[PDB]
This record gives structure tokens, C-alpha cells and sequence, in this order.
């Protein structure tokens, strides 16, 4: 039989992945240390990936992938952009954003600087992944506060052009952005999972106002928290694509696929293939898999703006059988073979 | 991309190239001791076993 | 014109000298009596070749070599072998019986008693130097002898030839390819003690050859003679600028100043291309750029490891056969706007080349195919310290219960000895780190 | 290379025979000591076991012991009796009345002196003597008693040389008198000091396979020996043939032996049959592992491997052998321990034993050998609960106290093995 090691106990993606293996019969779980797998669940930090690939007679595959986090890191993937000659500074669908520490602090101001001058909307946000779990972000429309706010913190982040006219679902006026998996086997096949969600704001949005943030702020504890209005539109604050492009149709006589799934398909292709010399596995001692959660905003000329990537995204509830199930089929069987497809391949 | 210190004999050559720039031993007597501490130790638990054995 | 000694110790480091000093021989047109039709300077002469070779009056080219075991089983297959004939007794040191893959017998009890001997044989060959450049020592890591004793002699070379450069190579365990259970034991423990006395280490992973043997020669079950004329492919092609003329490594010294800024990470990554099998009886020949491009594949190096994941602080490239450097940079050049290749900061991101006309030596009958063209990179990358952590775990994993500790302890051995060299390892990997990656 | 063998007492002889027959038959050496192989594969190692006499014939580095003069005598009439040198043979008349008291402390001690002085006599003509390698049984009074002696004093003479036995454990399925479990308690605690490495062949297991596998309803000692001659074969292959493996018997106790108590060793051999049926790679692996081939009556699912050595003999693919043996770990993998990385190795010789086409010789150092101990030390206690037939033991002179050690030091072995069974 096949063996596999469980090395990260609070991935719900994995957990799932992990109960469907043991019910095929055909796999059997090791211990958290044991060398001799053929599959590691790997943890998420510090992933020993220097001692994958040397057991004698193991094909051994591991779900992630080694140097993907240049992608998943506030501040590296905004480097990643400006320095990539693919993605370049002119890059159309990533708002202008800067790495601040407590450096682009000089730059940063230079384009603020001609903005305001210029009577432009000049409202900024300041983010970074140190300030994790749905705190530690500024909106503001004066640099002074944002700058001020990142030497308090004192870790490296980002300052980025808040989209100050995003896409509002009607009724009620509001924001939402969408979440889109991606699945990236052993061969770098590129799959995007069907089911997306948007992930909706419960308040109308205030232009006027942003201290408040649980209209601005569309993070699923934010506004399970923070928010009145809390699921009476959506079931969660998530609608999925068939709702949306319902609404897409009826509201603005245009569908999901035309309006922003080509943006988003060619977003995933442009930032996955960028990085594919730096982190494939063809030709290595080892193979690597990995499932990515994609968020994107939506303007309301139905432009898609990539907001970040996640490198351990966990699923929504209605969808982790289907995906879970399409991970086990396409990223673990396909290289361990047991005795219609849910994922678009991007080419 | 520049090539420097180019040399050149009959059986080959040697260059350089730059695509980018930039930006207490122990002594003999010390040697000894250890080994002879070492040997020490082996007698001293050599010791131990033929007095164990004499009882 | 100044002399390298080489120095092989154990069963590893014998057989593999015998490998080398046979392909050497083929290299410079020396018979296995000794005798070289070429060298036309009966009895003495300063050229390149004489660097490993010394001369007699009746025009025998005798290896600078010493040969030192424990037992004597696998040296006296040198004194009855093809060779036999190159090698005066007085080079070849046999004891009674061997170090049981027992780093501290090796070391302490067996080595005690034989160093001095050793080190007599050594200043014989050193006697005869005009100007003796130092060391050249074959050992596993593994073995009782291999580990024990070279780490024993390394020591006392430091005493007796303190301004003599010193350079390893060094074969590393693995699983496939006949290795004890207490060898990530006997690795740790050498490293540590021979780490600030070699100036530059050549490490190869058993587990490369092994897997570069089965891939690319179509050997199913590969023998340690086919280990070896691979490996003594790859010690040729690192050791021919000291053998033959030309500007780039010309003497030890030139090892580190090129491959080592830092002296404690003195581990430079050897990759060797092409490896073709001679049954293949249709073959392409490869272009400069093809077995250069090869280079940066995981699958040709001599230990498995990333380097797209580590940094550079030193290139080497050092071809043999039909290139010149044009076709050398228009290949550099590809490469870079293809692979991930990144420097250290305080390093100038470049390659030294090094080019010799003559293309690879062969054994006749042996299983690599002639090739037009040929290239050994060495470059000193921060990624192989992946070969450290592998290394360090397996040790951890016993050490923690302190199974077998008791074989080293009962020939003399303190068990403190085990940490403290277990704590070298942590700061080397430590400063892998420091020097390699960035921060998350 | 040399090592030098003894055998002792009534077993030990009888088992140390048959393994001169077989061993004799694989190098070439015929009856009179003259070599008539045709491999020189066969005589590259012929010295590790082999004195060279004058004429050019073999003679085994072995020296034959016993109390009393009847099963040398059956030696010496035995099929290759001649082969050994006939000053070889020390011998008493007295007997030791299956009493370890006898063996250790009256009897043998008259009788020692004189084995030892054959003992000095073989290791002088040693180029470079490796050991000693013992068969003797545990259950009756020479082998046990005089042998756990004899292993004592050449300790103290030779300290630095590896001691090897392979011991008979006693069953009450196959039992000559109610004192083995006392003769083989009062031996243990001699061999968890004074040996590096010793195989327990168990005859209760011994008794199962030829009963159960090998279909004979009614075994006899030969049937038995058959099996121990045939392992004793199989696990000196490494030391009497050539291969890639460079390794004695110090190298072997190294890689085996992670503590210097915990090292006995269950031995097993592949196939046994009730033959011309070819066997495949994957059933000589399967076999081997499996308990019904092991010769120390334990269970290895009731514990765990903390080292194993696998010899594969025959003209067989080498890369089936690796799939198989990495099959077997990457299946069983929670009956290996995992602190000991690679602990199991696979060594193969060209040389098939006789008959066979290949086989297959297990040596697993596994903490479900504890089982045996606490067999033995059960029997011990249910007689010495009530002191029942210690009077022959105290008319030679030993306490009750001594009895009492030796139970603490089994169970103490037994406790050891259990505290790595759960090490993680
Ligand atoms: N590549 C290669 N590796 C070898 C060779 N011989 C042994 N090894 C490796 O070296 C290690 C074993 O050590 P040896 O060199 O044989 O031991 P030794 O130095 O002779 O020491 P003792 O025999 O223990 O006294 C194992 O990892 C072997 O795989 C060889 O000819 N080639
Ligand atoms: N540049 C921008 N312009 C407008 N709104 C933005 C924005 N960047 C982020 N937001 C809003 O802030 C929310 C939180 O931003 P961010 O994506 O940094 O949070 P996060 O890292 O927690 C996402 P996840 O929970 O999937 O990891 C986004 O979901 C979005 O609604
Ligand atoms: N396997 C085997 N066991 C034997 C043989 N002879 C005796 N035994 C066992 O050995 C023990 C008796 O010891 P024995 O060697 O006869 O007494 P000793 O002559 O005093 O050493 C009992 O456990 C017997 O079952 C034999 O030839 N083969
Ligand atoms: C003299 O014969 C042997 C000597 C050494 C070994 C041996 C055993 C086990 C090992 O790991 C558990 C090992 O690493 C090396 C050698 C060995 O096992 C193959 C031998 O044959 C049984
Ligand atoms: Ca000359
Ligand atoms: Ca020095
Ligand atoms: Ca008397
Ligand atoms: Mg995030
Ligand atoms: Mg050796
Ligand atoms: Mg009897």
C-alpha cells in the first residue's frame, strides 16, 4: 500500500484530503516522523524539503511547493511584480503598491506627492502579513497617518492604492472580493477550481468613512464580528458563481466567464508560470503539489485588481468535498494510482 | 558581460567572466595527551573488567 | 613545477586512488610499468606532470602517493593488481586489523599506534619535493578508518607541514551503496575534527553516483568499480590544471582563493557532464551549450541538492575538449536568462573557466563513452548544506537514545565528544543559513 | 581472520558436528581433509575456520569438549569424525549430571585448565585471531555450566577478542530434565556479561517447524540439528565467502548491537520445505520474515526490530532482493524502530548452500525476544517458589542467594528490552 506522514493538524484542507486517502483502503497513515512515505501533508513553516527525496526505492511527493512563498508574502510579491521582467512595473492588474519598513518609503511619497497634487483620489491602505487574523490594517487618505502607523508595528509592510470604486452588489451597496483555488500538480499543470466564492460585505459601502472598516474590510471574521446585516443576503456572506453571474446577467446583461473570469484565469497564468523555473519539480529528486487561494477585486468597469495569494487557503463549507476529492484525484492518485472534471486547466 | 585575464597556452585557455559586480591548531604535545588520555580511559575500564573477573 | 602528495585512506579512499592513478596514467601516456615514451627527459624534469609524478634514473614515473589502511586486504590487491608495478612497498601501510566502522578506533586505539609510521612514509615522498605544495587525502566518511584515522593524520599534517594547503575528497553514506548503521556517527564526528585543518573539501554523495550510474550508464546494480572510474572522472577533471599546463588552479592555494571566501564553509558542489554510456551504440554528441546548460540540473551533481534555493559565492567551470570560449559565454549567457542563479551580495556574480584541449580519458573497456567535449562545475553553493541536515538528523534521531555510544566510549572515547561535535554541525548549518537565505 | 571454535557438552557437540559437515561440504573439504571443490571462490576464506596442515589438507579450528566420553566418541565415528585434530578432543569421565553446578563450579573446573591450554595453543597459530564462536546448549550441566565457564576465562585471557555463541534454550516440548529452566537462568546472566553476540535457537521453535512445516509427526534431535546446521551455515556466509560486504564479527556485533546487553539475536532461514520447486525473490523475503521461520519461539509482532541482517545466497536479480527487502520495511514499517535509521542490511554471496538453488538467512536483533526470557523465567519460579529440586545444586556447594541473582538479572534483561519497545 501507500504510505503518508500528517505533519500539519490544522490545514482543514488536508485533514479532509487525509480522510479520504485512509477510506480508499490503499493508503495507510505513518507517524508524524516516520521516513519511509510516499506523501508528506507537510507543515506550514520551516518544511524540511532538504530531506525529501533520499529513501531508496520511495517515489516521495510532498503538497507544497519549495519557493512558493515569494508569491504568498505581502512585501515579496509585490517585489516579485516590480522585479519580474513578465510581470514588470507596467503591470495592469496589481494596484501600485510599495514596501515600506519601519525600502520604496521615498518613492512611495513621490507618487502621493503627485496625486494629491493633481487632485486625485489618494487613498491608500497599508497592510502586511504579520498582522494576520483580520487586524493591523490602515485606510487612510493622508500618508502622515500611514507611515506613523508601520513604525508602531515595526514589521515590513505594504502600502497599496486602495481601490476607491469597487464593483457593489445591489442590494444594499456593497463590497465583496472573490476567492478563486488553484490546484498545481507535479507536472505544473495549472488548475482552477469551478466553484469560487465571493466572500460579501453585510454594510453599504461609506466612500466618507474609513475608520469603520467592517464595510471596507470584506475578511469573513471581520464581518461575522463586527457587522450587523450578517447574513441576510447570502448564507455566511458568501454567494457563489452561479448567484453571481445570475446577478451579472440580469444587473449588467454580461456573465461571470466574458466580465472577470478571463482576467482572473490569466492573473493565475501570468503569476504561476512567472515563478516556474524558480519552483518546479520536473527533473528533481522529489515531486511538489500545491493548493492556492487566489483573491481578486473587482472595480465597477469590471476590472479584476489581484489583491494576494494564499499559500494555505482553506475552502469553503459546501465546497471541501468536491475539491478535497479533486486533490486526491489529480494531484496524489495521478502520481500513486489506486487499483467530468471539476478543474479548468489553464494552458 | 565582460571577459578578463584571457590566457592562452598550446593545451587551452583560462578567462574570467563578470556578469555583475558586488553589493590555533593543536600543538604536538596536545595531540598527545588526548590519545594517551584515551588510552588511559581503555586501561582503566580494562582494569574493572579483570577485577571483576577476579572476584 | 611544486609536488602534491596524495594520501588515500581506508577501503574508500584506496580504491578510489587506485581509479585515479590508473585514468592518470592513461592521461599522461605512463605504461602500468611506469615507464612514459613522451617524457623525454630521462630521470628528472620539472613539467606539469611531474607535480604528481617523480622520476627515476632508469625512467619510472612513480605516483607522489601514500596508501594507508588498517587491514590489509584491500591494499594488497594494489600489490598483485595491474599497477602493482608503479607503487614502491614503502607507499603502500597496511595494520593487522581494521577500525569495525568505529570512528573512535579508528582515531584513538588503532591510530595511536600507527600515525607515526604513517607519517614517516609521507616524509619520505615529502623529501623528495623541491617544493611541496601539500595534501591531496581519499576517505569516506563512513568507515572506521576512513573517518578515524584521516581526521588522526589531518591533525599531525597541521603540525608537521603547517603551511602545507590540504584538500578532501570526501565520499558521504548512503543506503544504497553498502553503508553501517553507525556511519551519520562516524561523519559527524570527523567533519568536526578535521574541519579547520582542510582547506577545501570535495564531498560525493554515494546516493549521486549510485543514481548517475543506474540513469545514465544503464547499470542496474552498480559495482563499486563502476562508483569509482565515475568518480575518478570527476577527481581528473578537478585535479588537471594541477597536471597540466595552464593559468587557472594551478597550484592548492588557487582552490580556496576561487571556491572558498569563508573558510568554514569549504564545501564546494562538484557537477560533471556529459555521462554517456559506451553500449549506447547511436549517440548525438553535445553542443557547449547543452552539457553546459547541464550543469544546473540536480541530477548530474555530485551530491542531490537545490541550488535555486541557496546562494553562489563561487564558479568554476572547467571544460575538457573542443570548446572555446565564445561558445563558453554565448552558453553562460542563455543560461542566465533561464535558471535561477543568485550570488551572495559581497560576491561578484561570475565564472572562472578553465579550458584543456585534450578531451576526457577513457578506460579502455569501461562504461563511459569518449566524448568530444566535457565539463566539471564547481561551485560553492549554500544549498549543499542540505547534505549537512540530512546528515545531522539521522545522528540526532540515535544520539537521543545514545544507541551504540557505548562502542565509541569503550575504545577510549569520551561521550562528550559526541556533543560537542554535534554543536559544530548546528553552528556550520547555522552558518549556511546566514549566509544563504533570505528572510521570510 | 581466524576464529576460533568450540563446542560443548552433549548438544553442543551434536550441532557443532553437523556444522563441520555442512560447512566442510561448502568449501570442498572432504572427510579426510583434503580439498576437491572446484571454485576458488571456495578457498579465499578457507583460513577464517581452516587450519592448513602439512600435506596440504584443512583441519577446522575446533576445539571439542565435554565431561563425559560418549557423544565424542560418536564424533570421532561420526561421518567427518577424522577432519579434526585429534589433540582437539578434551574430556572427563564423570559427567555433569545435566547440574550447571557440575559444569561451573566442580567438574568443570577440574577439566577447564586443560581447554584452555588447546584454546592458547589454536590462537597461537593465528595470523590475527578475530574470536570465538561457542555451541553449547543452556539446558543441561557441560555446555551450560562448564561453557559459561570456559566463556568467562577466555574472556579474562583474551579481553579484547569478540565472543559468539549460539545457544540452545530449553523447552519443556522437547526436555530431558525438570532443572533446565534453573541451568538455563543461572547461563543467561553469564551470557549478558561475557558474550558480544549470541544467537538463541530455541527448541521449542525447532520442535514447531518440524511438526508443523516440515510435516514430521514425530521429530528426533537430528531432525532439529538439521535446521540449527543449516542457519549456523546461512550466518557465517559473510565470513567464509567474498563479497561487496568487508565485515567480521566485530562489525557485525558494531551495526547490530545498540546496547551492550540487548544483543540476542532470533535467527531464521528460507525455505524450509517438506524439494524442486523454484522459489521467487518475494516468497524468499515473505519466508524469511515470517515467524513460522524464526528459531527463537517469539512473536515478532510483540515487538520491535531495533537492528536486522538479511544474507540472500544464490544467483538471484539483486534489484528484486532491494524491492522486496524495502517492501517488506515500507509495509511493516511499525515493527522497525525509528530511531535507528537503515538498521536493516542486506549482504548477498554468489554461493548457494547445498541443494538449494537460493536461500535466505535472518538475524534480527527484536525486543520479542523478551518473550523467551520471561518463559524461562517463569519456569524458573514456579519450581524455585517451593525450592523444589535445588539439592542437587547445594551439594556442590551453591546457595540459594546465587539462584536469586540470577532471576534479578533476567528479569532485569527482561525490563531492559520492554523499556525500547516503547521508545519513540
Ligand atoms: N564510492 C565508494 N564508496 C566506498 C568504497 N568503499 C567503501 N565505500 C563507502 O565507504 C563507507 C565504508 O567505509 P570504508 O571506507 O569501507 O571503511 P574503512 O575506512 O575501511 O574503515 P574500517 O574498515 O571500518 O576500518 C561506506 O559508505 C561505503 O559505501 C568505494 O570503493 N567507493
Ligand atoms: N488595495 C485594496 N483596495 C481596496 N480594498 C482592499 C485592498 N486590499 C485589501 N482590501 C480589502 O481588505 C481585505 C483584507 O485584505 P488582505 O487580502 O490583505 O487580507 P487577508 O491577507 O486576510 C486575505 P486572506 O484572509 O484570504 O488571507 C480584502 O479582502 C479587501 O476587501
Ligand atoms: N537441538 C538440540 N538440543 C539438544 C540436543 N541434545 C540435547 N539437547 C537439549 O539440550 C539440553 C540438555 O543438555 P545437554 O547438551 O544434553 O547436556 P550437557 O551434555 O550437560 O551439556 C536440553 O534442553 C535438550 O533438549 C541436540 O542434539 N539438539
Ligand atoms: C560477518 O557477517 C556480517 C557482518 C556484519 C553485518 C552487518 C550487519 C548489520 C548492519 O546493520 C544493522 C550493518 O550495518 C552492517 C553489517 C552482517 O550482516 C550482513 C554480517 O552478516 C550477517
Ligand atoms: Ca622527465
Ligand atoms: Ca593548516
Ligand atoms: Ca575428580
Ligand atoms: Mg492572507
Ligand atoms: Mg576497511
Ligand atoms: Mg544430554
Amino acid at each position: 500500500m501507500y504510505t503518508f506522514v500528517v505533519r500539519d493538524e490544522n490545514s482543514s484542507v488536508y485533514a479532509e484530503v487525509s480522510r479520504l486517502l485512509l477510506a480508499t483502503g490503499q493508503w495507510k497513515r505513518l507517524r508524524k516522523d516516520n521516513p519511509r512515505f510516499n506523501l508528506m501533508l507537510g507543515e506550514r513553516n520551516r518544511l524540511p524539503f532538504g530531506r525529501l527525496g533520499h529513501e531508496p526505492g520511495l517515489v516521495q511527493l510532498v503538497n507544497y511547493y519549495r519557493g512558493a512563498d515569494k508569491l504568498c508574502r505581502k512585501a515579496s510579491l509585490v517585489k516579485l511584480i516590480k522585479t519580474s521582467p513578465e510581470l514588470s512595473e507596467s503591470c495592469t492588474w496589481f494596484p501600485e503598491s510599495y514596501v515600506i519598513y519601519p525600502d520604496e518609503r521615498e518613492v512611495f511619497l513621490a507618487a502621493y506627492n503627485r496625486r494629491r497634487e493633481g487632485r486625485e483620489g489618494n487613498v491608500w491602505i497599508a497592510k502586511s502579513s504579520a498582522g494576520a487574523k483580520g487586524e493591523g490594517i490602515l485606510i487612510s487618505s493622508e500618508a502622515s497617518e500611514l507611515l506613523d502607523f508601520i513604525d508602531e508595528q515595526g514589521q515590513v509592510h505594504v502600502i497599496q492604492k486602495y481601490l476607491e470604486k469597487p464593483l457593489l452588489l445591489e442590494p444594499g451597496h456593497r463590497k465583496f472580493d472573490i476567492r478563486s483555488w488553484v490546484l498545481v500538480d507535479h507536472l505544473y499543470n495549472i488548475y482552477l477550481y469551478r466553484e469560487g466564492v465571493l466572500r460579501t460585505s453585510s454594510e453599504p459601502y461609506n466612500s466618507a468613512n474609513f475608520q469603520d472598516k467592517t464595510c471596507h474590510l470584506t475578511n469573513h471574521c471581520i464581518q461575522k464580528e463586527y457587522s450587523k446585516n450578517y447574513g441576510r443576503y447570502e448564507e455566511g456572506n458568501e454567494m457563489f458563481f452561479e448567484e453571481f453571474n445570475q446577478y451579472l446577467m440580469d444587473a449588467l446583461n454580461t456573465t461571470l466567464e466574458n466580465s472577470i473570469l478571463l482576467q482572473i484565469k490569466h492573473i493565475i497564468r501570468s503569476c504561476l508560470m512567472c515563478i516556474e523555473p524558480a519552483i518546479s519539480t520536473k527533473h528533481l529528486h522529489y515531486q511538489s503539489f500545491q493548493l492556492f487561494g487566489f483573491d481578486f477585486m473587482v472595480d465597477e468597469e469590471l476590472k479584476v485588481w489581484l489583491i494576494e495569494v494564499n499559500g494555505a487557503p482553506a475552502c469553503a463549507q459546501k465546497l471541501y468535498a468536491e475539491l478535497c476529492q479533486g486533490i486526491v484525484d489529480v494531484a496524489i492518485s495521478s502520481v500513486f494510482p489506486l487499483a467530468t472534471s471539476i478543474f479548468i486547466k489553464l494552458h | 558581460m565582460e571577459v578578463i585575464e584571457l590566457n592562452k597556452c598550446t593545451s587551452g585557455q583560462s578567462f574570467e567572466v563578470i556578469l555583475k559586480p558586488p553589493s590555533r591548531d593543536p600543538s604536538l604535545e596536545e595531540i598527545q595527551k588526548k590519545l594517551e588520555a584515551a588510552e588511559e580511559r581503555r586501561k582503566y575500564q580494562e582494569a574493572e573488567l579483570l577485577k571483576h573477573l577476579a572476584e | 613545477m611544486r609536488e602534491c602528495i596524495s594520501i588515500h585512506v581506508g577501503q574508500a579512499g584506496v580504491q578510489i586512488g587506485n581509479a585515479c592513478w590508473e585514468l592518470y596514467c592513461l592521461e599522461h601516456g605512463i605504461q602500468p610499468d611506469g615507464q612514459m615514451p613522451s617524457d623525454k627527459t630521462i630521470g628528472g624534469g620539472d613539467d606539469s606532470f611531474n607535480t604528481f609524478f617523480s622520476e627515476t634514473g632508469a625512467g619510472k614515473h612513480v605516483p607522489r602517493a601514500v596508501f594507508v589502511d588498517l587491514e590489509p586486504t584491500v591494499i594488497d590487491e594494489v600489490r598483485t593488481g595491474t599497477y602493482r608495478q608503479l607503487f614502491h612497498p614503502e607507499q603502500l601501510i597496511t595494520g593487522k586489523e581494521d577500525a569495525a566502522n568505529n570512528y573512535a578506533r579508528g582515531h584513538y586505539t588503532i591510530g595511536k599506534e600507527i600515525i607515526d609510521l604513517v607519517l614517516d612514509r609521507i616524509r619520505k615522498l615529502a623529501d623528495q619535493c623541491t617544493g611541496l605544495q601539500g595534501f591531496l587525502v581519499f576517505h569516506s566518511f563512513g568507515g572506521g578508518t576512513g573517518s578515524g584515522f584521516t581526521s588522526l593524520l589531518m591533525e599531525r599534517l597541521s603540525v608537521d607541514y603547517g603551511k602545507k594547503s590540504k584538500l578532501e575528497f570526501s565520499i558521504y553514506p548512503a543506503p544504497q551503496v553498502s553503508t553501517a548503521v553507525v556511519e551519520p556517527y562516524n561523519s559527524i564526528l570527523t567533519t568536526h575534527t578535521t574541519l579547520e585543518h582542510s582547506d577545501c573539501a570535495f564531498m560525493v554523495d554515494n546516493e549521486a553516483i549510485y543514481d548517475i550510474c543506474r540513469r545514465n550508464l544503464d547499470i542496474e546494480r552498480p559495482t563499486y568499480t563502476n562508483l569509482n572510474r565515475l568518480i575518478s572522472q570527476i577527481v581528473s577533471s578537478i585535479t588537471a590544471s594541477l597536471r597540466f599546463d595552464g593559468a587557472l588552479n594551478v597550484d592548492l592555494t588557487e582552490f580556496q582563493t576561487n571556491l572558498v571566501p569563508y573558510p568554514r564553509i569549504h564545501f564546494p558542489l562538484a557537477t560533471y557532464a556529459p555521462v554517456i554510456s559506451a553500449e549506447k551504440a547511436y549517440h548525438e554528441q553535445l553542443s557547449v551549450a547543452e552539457i553546459t546548460n547541464a550543469c544546473f540540473e540536480p541530477a548530474n551533481q555530485m551530491v542531490k541538492c537545490d541550488p535555486r534555493h541557496g546562494k553562489y559565492m563561487a564558479c568554476c567551470l572547467l571544460y575538457r575538449g573542443d570548446v572555446v570560449p565564445k561558445d563558453v559565454n554565448a552558453a553562460i549567457a542563455t543560461i542566465k536568462t533561464k535558471r535561477s542563479i543568485q550570488f551572495v551580495d559581497w560576491c561578484p556574480t561570475g565564472f572562472k573557466v578553465g579550458i584543456n584541449y585534450q578531451p576526457p580519458t577513457v578506460v579502455p573497456g569501461g562504461d563511459l563513452a569518449k566524448v568530444q567535449r566535457a565539463v566539471c562545475m564547481l561551485s560553492n553553493t549554500t544549498a549543499i548544506a542540505e547534505a549537512w541536515a540530512r546528515l545531522d538528523h539521522k545522528f540526532d534521531l540515535m544520539y537521543a537514545k545514545r544507541a551504540f555510544v557505548h562502542w565509541y566510549v569503550g575504545e577510549g572515547m569520551e561521550e562528550g565528544e559526541f556533543s560537542e561535535a554535534r554543536e559544530d554541525m548546528a553552528a556550520l548549518e547555522k552558518d549556511y543559513e546566514e549566509v544563504g537565505v533570505d528572510s521570510v | 581472520r581466524e576464529i576460533v571454535h568450540i563446542q560443548a557438552g552433549q548438544c553442543g557437540n551434536q550441532i557443532g558436528a553437523k556444522f563441520w559437515e555442512v560447512i566442510s561440504d561448502e568449501h570442498g573439504i572432504d572427510p579426510t581433509g583434503s580439498y576437491h571443490g572446484d571454485s576458488d571462490l571456495q578457498l579465499e576464506r578457507i583460513n577464517v575456520y581452516y587450519n592448513e596442515a602439512t600435506g596440504n589438507k584443512y583441519v577446522p579450528r575446533a576445539i571439542l569438549v565435554d565431561l563425559e566420553p560418549g557423544t565424542m566418541d560418536s564424533v570421532r565415528s561420526g561421518p567427518f569424525g577424522q577432519i579434526f585434530r585429534p589433540d582437539n578432543f578434551v574430556f572427563g569421565q564423570s559427567g555433569a549430571g545435566n547440574n550447571w553446578a557440575k559444569g561451573h563450579y566442580t567438574e568443570g573446573a577440574e577439566l577447564v585448565d586443560s581447554v584452555l591450554d588447546v584454546v592458547r595453543k589454536e590462537s597461537e597459530s593465528c595470523d590475527c585471531l578475530q574470536g570465538f564462536q561457542l555451541t553449547h546448549s543452556l539446558g543441561g550441566g557441560t555446555g551450560s555450566g562448564m561453557g559459561t565457564l570456559l566463556i568467562s576465562k577466555i574472556r579474562e585471557e583474551y579481553p579484547d577478542r569478540i565472543m559468539n555463541t549460539f545457544s540452545v534454550m530449553p523447552s519443556p516440548k522437547v526436555s530431558d530434565t525438570v532443572v533446565e529452566p534453573y541451568n538455563a537462568t543461572l547461563s543467561v546472566h553469564q551470557l549478558v556479561e561475557n558474550t558480544d553476540e549470541t544467537y538463541c535457537i530455541d527448541n521449542e521453535a525447532l520442535y514447531d517447524i518440524c511438526f508443523r512445516t516440515l510435516k514430521l509427526t514425530t521429530p528426533t534431535y537430528g531432525d532439529l540439528n538439521h535446521l540449527v546446521s543449516a542457519t549456523m551455515s546461512g550466518v557465517t556466509t559473510c565470513l567464509r565467502f567474498p563479497g561487496q560486504l568487508n565485515a567480521d564479527l566485530r562489525k557485525l556485533a558494531v551495526n547490530m548491537v545498540p546496547f551492550p546487553r540487548l544483543h540476542f539475536f532470533m535467527p531464521g532461514f528460507a525455505p524450509l520445505t517438506s524439494q524442486y520447486r523454484a522459489l521467487t525473490v518475494p516468497e524468499l523475503t515473505q519466508q524469511m520474515f515470517d515467524s513460522k521461520n524464526m528459531m527463537a519461539a517469539c512473536d515478532p509482532r510483540h515487538g520491535r526490530y531495533l537492528t536486522v541482517a538479511a544474507i540472500f545466497r544464490g544467483r538471484m536479480s539483486m534489484k528484486e532482493v532491494d524491492e522486496q527487502m524495502l517492501n517488506v520495511q515500507n509495509k511493516n514499517s511499525s515493527y522497525f524502530v525509528e530511531w535507528i535509521p537503515n538498521n536493516v542490511k542486506t549482504a548477498v554471496c554468489d554461493i548457494p548452500p547445498r541443494g538449494l538453488k537460493m536461500s535466505a538467512t535472518f538475524i534480527g536483533n527484536s525486543t520479542a525476544i523478551q518473550e523467551l526470557f520471561k518463559r524461562i523465567s517463569e519456569q524458573f519460579t514456579a519450581m524455585f517458589r517451593r525450592k523444589a529440586f535445588l539439592h542437587w545444586y547445594t551439594g556442590e556447594g551453591m546457595d540459594e542467594m546465587e539462584f536469586t541473582e540470577a532471576e534479578s538479572n533476567m528479569n532485569d534483561l527482561v525490563s531492559e528490552y520492554q523499556q525500547y519497545q516503547d521508545a519513540t
